[PDB]
RNA sequence: UCAGGGUUCGAUUCCGGAGAGGGAGCCUGAGAAACGGCUACCACAUCCAAGGAAGGCAGCAGGCGCGCAAAUUACCCACUCCCGACCCGGGGAGGUAGUGACGAAAAAUAACAAUACAGGACUCUUUCGAGGCCCUGUAAUUGGAAUGAGUCCACUUUAAAUCCUUUAACGAGGAUCCAUUGGAGGGCAAGUCUGGUCGCAGCAGCCGCGGUAAUUCCAGCUCCAAUAGCGUAUAUUAAAGUU
């Protein structure tokens, strides 16, 4: 309510309603492309890199752990992404200056649970899964 | 086995000279039977002998117990061999192909066109 | 104590004993294990008074 | 080319009320999924649609009147309605189950030769059963309501006349091979 | 996708349009500013006896490169149509097969008796107890019965063949003719079981778990959900009367 009721006011109506939606941030992040330009993906689910070398990353409080992600740099962009690496010992399967295979965490643009700084965690290492290495029922093909 | 030739729908097609039905057979605790052997029946059911006869399609049904064909029958053989698709004559023999697999053709077509006034080793000589 | 460091990864899965008592006995698929299912829960007739029990209970 | 779905999933996960029911409702028919359930569930709700916009037309519309004749008899040709009923009114006090009756592993238990409804399911497949004079393998026939006075065991079959299975036929080569000549 | 009103997408099988490495010019013809025609410049790239000459796969296959990302240098004018001087010739148009868990439809992976315990209506008996019916799983072995999965002669299919349907002969005793993918603290269907670890290692969309008694970690057993499918990432709609 507390808005007009014409019955000639469509130009009025929709031209408003055009200009009060890019308050919203969610529109605004679409149609600009500032998202595309600003992200180390060009929008695509996955993107393929080589490692830079291992770090180990501290937790946010209450919880403490070092939670060994590593660098990366990519193929397309030669732009840096730091990735987590999952489950335990996962991290020796990973070794340094070969190709992998980078992915998001799922929630699609911000920093997931205690760790902090990190966006992006790690799939394949080299055309083979991190779960047929980590259970053993492959080896490593070198 | 006892088999039995039953009609369906009847043309005097005396444009191609020719008559033209559907093959409708049952088989009881068979099916699916050479088709030189329906066309016999065939043969002694209009009295027209059977190399003016020609058969073909046949898709047995489930659990057997039908099958459906389309059969022609030519009043006279050149009739038939005049207007019949080779492969249907050839199907049980008096015609063949050669001609020669596919490719041979083509090849020899292209070095046929980079000749002028004599292309006489090329069509016999590559 | 933790001795040669906390840094180290492959600790919790490489220190434990790893054992299996693999089934010999073969399960159900389809059909049968629907029937399992629908006769053990509710064609029995075994409920009785209120109770917690679920239907796990290795308690 | 042209293809679509002929079944939906439930907007909820889970629900404790929703699976006992769809359990239950395929233990007795001996269903092998769920997927087998809300198949019938798509058509049963489609039908229900369609019901519900002709009650809002105008009564005596030419539009209201064809379409109902021939769908009140299509309905009372699978049998899960009667004339006797014979409006629009009763399309809506159709439910599940009675679509489930009409099925032809139902039907062979219901009506026929069967132990338990999950004995039956395998004489469909085994093909021991026909429909007139035509073998089926398909237990989600569903049996229009003139066929019911023609649901027969089949012609070649152990079960009636014809030749027997390899269980017997074996055991009648082992008083020949098994201890007639070894 | 959706109650109503909408929102989002449309390179892509039909119709219209534009373009054949980038620009420009032009010949022939009824029709072209044509590229399976031509000429020149510009960017490329090939052969050469160095005098010269020849080229444009956003046609079908195929290769390199690019990337998260995509098939056979197969068979054939029989169908469907087109082109010609033509009933006869030609067509990578088009049809056929191969690869194919994009996706959609169909629905196997054990059914039935014997014994064995087990439940309750029913009957007898004061009750105990016994009989007995309807069924249930569950042990023990089995028994009888059935079938395609496969293997495979023949017929059929078709341009020739494959597949499918049709039919010989072999083909089921559960140990194998083997169903997996996720989860069990709450949201949300299912363990305050056992062993190991001790704020370490890890889990955790979210809220939170781990500091020696961990229902959440690493394993075992059991259980739950969906099922020939299930999980994960990303775009997007509904949920959002949070446009």
């Amino acid at each position: 309510m507390g808005k007009c009721r014409g019955l000639r006011t469509a130009r009025k109506l929709r031209s408003h309603r055009r200009d009060q939606k890019w308050h919203d941030k969610q529109y605004k992040k679409a149609h600009l492309g500032t998202a595309l330009k600003a992200n180390p993906f060009g929008g695509a689910s996955h993107a393929k890199g080589i490692v830079l070398e291992k770090v180990g990353v501290e937790a946010k409080q209450p919880n403490s752990a070092i939670r060994k992600c590593v660098r990366v740099q990519l193929i397309k962009n030669g732009k840096k992404i730091t990735a987590f690496v999952p489950n335990d010992g996962c991290l020796n399967f990973i070794e340094e200056n070969d190709e992998v295979l980078v992915a998001g965490f799922g929630r699609k643009g911000h920093a997931v649970g205690d760790i902090p700084g990190v966006r992006f965690k790690v799939v394949k290492v080299a055309n083979v899964s991190l779960l047929a290495l980590y259970k053993g029922k492959k080896e490593r093909p070198r | 086995d006892t088999v039995t030739i039953r009609t369906r729908k009847f043309m005097t097609n005396r444009l191609l000279q020719r008559k033209q039905m559907v093959i409708d057979v049952l088989h009881p605790g068979k099916a699916t039977v050479p088709k030189t052997e329906i066309q016999e029946k065939l043969a002694k059911m209009y009295k027209t002998t059977p190399d003016v006869i020609f058969v073909f399609g046949f898709r047995t049904h489930f659990g057997g117990g039908k099958t459906t064909g389309f059969g022609m029958i030519y009043d006279s053989l050149d009739y038939a061999k005049k207007n019949e698709p080779k492969h249907r004559l050839a199907r049980h023999g008096l015609y063949e192909k050669k001609k020669t697999s596919r490719k041979q053709r083509k090849e020899r077509k292209n070095r046929m066109k980079k000749v002028r006034g004599t292309a006489k080793a090329n069509v016999g000589a590559g | 104590k933790v001795h040669g460091s906390l840094a180290r990864v492959g600790k919790v899965r490489g220190q434990t004993l790893k054992v299996a008592k693999q089934e010999k006995k073969k399960k159900r698929t389809g059909r049968a294990k629907r029937r399992m299912q629908y006769n053990r829960r509710f064609v029995n007739v075994v409920p009785t008074f209120g109770k917690k029990k679920g239907p796990n209970a290795n308690s | 080319w042209v293809c679509r779905k002929t079944y939906v999933t439930p907007r909820r996960p889970f629900e404790k009320s929703r699976l006992d029911q769809e359990l239950k409702l395929i233990g007795e028919y001996g269903l092998r999924n769920k997927r087998e359930v809300w198949r019938v569930k798509f058509t049963l709700a489609k039908i229900r649609k369609a019901a519900r916009e002709l009650l809002t037309l105008d009564e005596k519309d030419p539009r209201r009147l064809f379409e109902g004749n021939a769908l009140l008899r299509r309905l009372v040709r699978i049998g899960v309605l009667d004339e006797g009923k014979m409006k629009l009114d009763y399309i809506l006090g159709l439910k599940i189950e009675d679509f489930l009756e009409r099925r032809l592993q139902t039907q062979v238990f219901k009506l026929g030769l069967a132990k338990s409804i999950h004995h039956a399911r395998v004489l469909i497949r085994q093909r021991h059963i026909r429909v007139r004079k035509q073998v089926v393998n398909i237990p989600s026939f569903i049996v229009r309501l003139d066929s019911q006075k023609h649901i027969d065991f089949s012609l070649r079959s152990p079960y009636g006349g014809g030749r027997p299975g390899r269980v017997k036929r074996k055991n009648a080569k082992k008083g020949q091979g098994g201890a007639g000549a070894g």
